[PDB]
């Protein structure tokens, strides 16, 4: 029974600072080195740092040299990482893991990861738009049929299909992030070529950061 | 600073064989090499360590070796639950650096895409901006390669393409891209048309429509 | 740190002072400052030590030189590499015409996890030798009283070598390693303890009660004496028949 | 002040420190704020002496008010029971038979 836990995620303006914590349960939080990784998409793992708590001991990669400072507070068992002067570029997921020489100061044991948003986009509710199938055949054996969600932020937007009745063939493609600073997302099923003379399929989306609640049906034209 | 290349950045496999993943250092790092599994919903696990050495707790099926600046982790007989994402890292030389990983799949077969192409409705269109969508569906390699024509017309960087997340459920994948264009044009312009190439097909698929249906 | 290279002919040590870095303990802490405060003066000349395969420039939370972490200016704490701690083996030959005293100390560590994780090593070892001369330290893991957030401690060792003669350093953990070396000289520096003020003014002798003229050939303030202070006796007073019966 | 007197249990074989202490090897440590003290037992056969080949080595450590002792051991520990109370006085010691 090991394990390190760290925040929920954040959603920081640009130039602000954001302090990431880790809680460490199982052994003896002064001993091991904390060790904070950065991860994000295409660019994977890339390790920002360590600090052994217990001395206080700080180390960093020279490219985090001034992003990032680690903390300790060892009465709660819990390390410390102050992102200062957030950018674009620092939106990804942090993990603390454990470190020591019991694995060769392998991370034996990992935080569930705590992402991060940088962004000066308001707060926006979701455009939701119909994308009607049997575009110019009217019948070809099944038929996609879908919804597209735009110009909101921050995510996630949660979708269903006729209230949840329909789930088979249902895609979500993850969202987009557009130079407008918006996201967009993408949701489809597979339907019937006949069910379109006679059945109706609407997505219900809910934006819940603002709570925006859409239905929006769609048809072929 | 020790950099990597961790190969090859996709692995194809089908559960029950045994395979190995390759990962190599900028200069030497003695032993000291330490691999990872990445899955998504819970913690990343730590599967060797030390180049050569089993973590507790992880079967044997996982077993390490290399040294200097080669190093290779050999997979035997994949079980479904294998098929995550894997690292390398070094702990030799101070900066410890990850390799940009690999993807691991299950049930590695060969499946066609369903192509389609949708108009931007007229709630779309009030808003002075058109953006037509082009899809593909279910189809395996996920090298599809899509593109797009109007009035035959080739067009390029005022579109985007996407694509799902791989699929551990049936290992089959979608791809959605959108073309933004002036309502003023899409007004005069009637036709539109998605074409697409998949390792899969022997020949382009190209879909289209126009005005009224 | 306001007191780097500074020279003096008499530090006055105030009651008051403290220390606010990582917990300290100097093993003959008198020979030291004694020593020091001879020599008279803190000129310290860095030195191009090659400490190959470790961290330098360790620090420690207790120990706050900026925004964040730091440690004593005049010492290096060598930590573990990535993954490995090497056997240190460096030299420095003393090809100057001078002795130089070089400040060096051993990591204790709290926990035997703790000294693991600073060093590879299970157990540490330090030896600082000369051609004649030689230290060996053993780092003791245990824990002490908790000071300025720390369990462990430091301690303190010096070294002194000749001209021609050469200062090996070798260990395998827990090293302290210095920076450089303190031009020791000899003179009339001195050191005293006294929570006087210092005023603008001549005297010839000092004392920790402040500053007494010499003109008497004994005096009663205190037996702690600077420069040409007159003897020290216990009588209060001695009058001197200057006339006649 | 508090002067505390402990000791350091030397053996005289490796079996006999195994037995009367699981550890091969012992370790006290005595410590206050600023100063330590550190023995490790040395496990040897010493002369015979009033039936025995092992040894004590005693210690001693002052603590100041507000100070605070610590001692942390993991074998060969001679703790103490409690504290001498120290005085400052006239009192010595002189050897003599008369
Ligand atoms: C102290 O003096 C030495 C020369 O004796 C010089 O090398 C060093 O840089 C000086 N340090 C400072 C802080 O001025």
């Amino acid at each position: 029974q090991v394990q390190l836990q760290q925040s929920g995620a954040e959603l920081m303006q640009p130039g602000a600072s954001v302090k990431l914590s880790c809680k460490a349960t199982g052994y003896t939080f002064a001993g091991y080195w904390i060790e904070w990784v950065k991860q994000r998409p295409g660019h994977g793992l890339e390790w920002i740092g360590e600090i052994l708590p217990g001395i206080g001991s700080t180390n960093y990669n020279g490219k985090f040299k001034g992003k990032a400072t680690f903390t300790a507070d060892s009465s709660s068992n819990t390390a410390y990482m102050e992102l200062s002067s957030l950018t674009t570029e620092d939106s990804a997921i942090y993990y603390c893991a454990r470190s020591g020489a019991q694995a060769t100061f392998a991370m034996d044991y990992w935080g569930q990861g705590t992402s991060v948003t940088v962004s000066g986009a308001s707060t926006k509710g979701p455009s939701v738009f119909p994308l009607a199938p049997s575009s110019k055949s009217t019948s070809g054996g099944t038929a996609a049929l879908g919804c597209l969600v735009k110009d909101y932020f921050p995510e996630p937007v949660t979708v269903s299909w006729n209230s949840g009745a329909l789930t088979s063939g249902v895609h979500t493609f993850p969202a987009v992030l557009q130079s407008s600073g918006l996201y967009s997302l993408s949701s489809v099923v597979t339907v019937p070529s006949s069910s379109l003379g006679t059945q109706t399929y609407i997505c219900n989306v809910n934006h819940k950061p603002s709570n925006t609640k859409v239905d929006k049906r769609v048809e072929p034209k | 600073d020790v950099q990597m290349t961790q190969s090859p950045s996709y692995l194809a496999a089908s559960p029950g064989e045994t395979i190995t993943i390759n990962c190599r250092a900028s200069k030497s790092i003695s032993k000291f090499l330490a691999w990872y599994q990445e899955k998504p919903g819970k913690t990343n696990k730590l599967l060797i360590y030390s180049g050569s050495t089993l973590q507790s707790g992880i079967p044997s099926r996982f077993s390490g070796s290399g040294s200097g600046t080669d190093f290779t982790l050999t997979i035997s007989s994949l079980e479904p639950e294998d098929f995550a994402m894997y690292y390398c890292q070094q702990h030799n030389e101070y900066p410890y650096t990850f390799g940009a990983g690999t993807k691991l799949e299950l049930k590695r077969t060969v499946a066609a895409p369903s192509v389609f192409i949708f108009p931007p409705s007229d709630e779309q269109l009030k808003s002075g901006t058109a953006s037509v969508v082009c899809l593909l569906n279910n189809f395996y390699p996920r090298e599809a390669k899509v593109q797009w024509k109007v009035d035959n017309a080739l067009q390029s960087g005022n579109s985007q393409e996407s694509v799902t997340e791989q699929d551990s459920k049936d290992s089959t994948y979608s791809l959605s891209s959108t073309l933004t264009l002036s309502k003023a044009d899409y007004e005069k312009h009637k036709v539109y048309a998605c074409e697409v190439t998949h390792q899969g097909l022997s020949s382009p698929v190209t879909k289209s429509f126009n005005r009224g249906e | 740190d306001v007191f780097q290279n500074e020279t003096w002919d008499l530090f006055v040590e105030r009651s008051k002072a403290f220390s606010n870095c990582y917990p300290y303990d100097v093993p003959d802490y008198a020979s030291l400052r004694s020593l020091v405060a001879s020599s008279g003066t803190l000129e310290f000349i860095t030195e191009g030590f090659t400490w190959t395969g470790v961290t330098q420039n360790g620090g420690s939370n207790a120990c706050k030189r900026g925004p964040g972490s730091g440690f004593f200016s005049r010492l290096n704490w060598l930590t573990k590499s990535g993954s490995t701690y090497p056997v240190l083996n460096v030299t420095m030959p003393n090809n100057d015409n001078f002795d130089k005293l070089y400040i060096w100390g051993i990591h204790h560590p709290s926990t035997d996890q703790e000294q693991t994780s600073l060093y590879v090593q299970a157990s540490g070892r330090v030896t600082v030798s000369t051609r004649r001369s030689q230290q060996t330290i053993i780092p003791n893991i245990g824990s002490r009283p908790w000071v300025r957030g720390l369990s462990s401690r430091i301690s303190i060792y010096w070294t002194i070598v000749k001209p021609g003669d050469v200062l090996v350093i070798n260990s395998n953990g827990n090293l302290i390693a210095p920076r450089g070396y303190f031009k020791m000289r000899t003179g009339k520096s001195s050191i005293m303890r006294s929570d006087a003020p210092i005023d603008t003014c001549i005297s010839e002798c000092i004392t920790p009660n402040g500053s007494i003229p010499n003109d008497k050939p004994f005096q009663n303030v205190n037996k702690i004496t600077y420069g040409a202070c007159p003897k020290y006796v216990k009588q209060n007073t001695l009058k001197l028949a200057t006339g006649m019966r």
